[PDB]
């Protein structure tokens, strides 16, 4: 049960915003320009790491 | 192990598996060969939507059961002699003595 | 119902706007490679 | 005066069109509280006294 709960929590954490405009990289790229989105992408990567 | 059953699984393991809440909607053919006493949906590929691969264990349950049966048979027949060297047959009634 | 979800928080069931049908979603491989190599002194053949 | 009465469990609706099965889902949205007190109105044909 603990292993399953940890795996499930790790899976749902992928959808965490971490203070960004959106939790999906594709949405960020489409709505927002790449160069300014670099900070948001870096923050999301840091949170996931 | 029961010689008649195709799978060499002891009665205790069968009861342990049975004591968990299972489902009756359909046919009980295999219903979980590795799960820890439950019956679930499709294999890890069903749950792997982000590449969360689950590497199969090196040792299979059949091998673990064979090891347990061999150790139990050695204990009944060879007693503790096989663990300290070559197996030495001896009646069980004389082992408890 | 139009869209579907799953415990993985990823779309699983969808509805085709053209015709009323249900199409499931599942990945094929996602990729994973292992290499088996014996002792290089004897031979260098490898298995994928 | 207003007549208060127990509010039955009726009044639930799907938050969205998402499909789920055999999974409990939490949702924080404007819903009807269960077993809440509700005021029931009255209807009469003769009045004026």
């Amino acid at each position: 049960n603990q292993n399953a709960q940890a795996l499930n929590t790790l899976v749902k954490q992928l959808s965490s915003n971490f203070g960004a405009i959106s939790s999906v990289l594709n949405d960020i790229l489409s709505r927002l320009d790449p160069p300014e989105a670099e900070v948001q992408i870096d923050r999301l990567i840091t949170g996931r790491l | 192990p029961d010689p008649s059953k195709p799978s060499k699984r002891s009665f205790i393991e069968d009861l342990l598996f049975n004591k968990v809440t299972l489902a009756d909607a359909g046919f009980i053919m295999q219903y979980g060969d590795c799960l820890g006493d439950m019956a679930y949906r499709d294999l890890i590929c069903a749950q792997k939507f982000n590449g969360l691969t689950v590497l199969p264990p090196l040792l299979t349950d059949e091998m673990i059961a064979q090891y347990t049966s061999a150790l139990l048979a050695g204990t009944i027949t060879s007693g503790w002699t096989f663990g300290a060297g070559a197996a030495l047959q001896i009646p069980f009634a004389m082992q408890m003595a | 119902q139009q869209f579907g979800r799953d415990i993985a928080d990823t779309t699983d069931a969808v509805r085709d706007p053209q015709t009323l049908e249900i199409l499931d979603i599942t990945p094929c491989s996602f990729g994973g490679v292992s290499v088996i190599t014996p002792g290089t002194n004897t031979s260098n053949q490898v298995a994928v | 005066p207003p007549a208060y009465t127990n509010s039955f469990t009726r009044g639930v609706y799907y938050p969205d069109k998402v499909f789920r099965s055999s999974v409990l889902h939490s949702t924080q949205d404007l819903f009807l509280p269960f077993f809440s007190n509700v005021t029931w109105f009255h209807a009469i044909h003769v009045s004026g006294t």
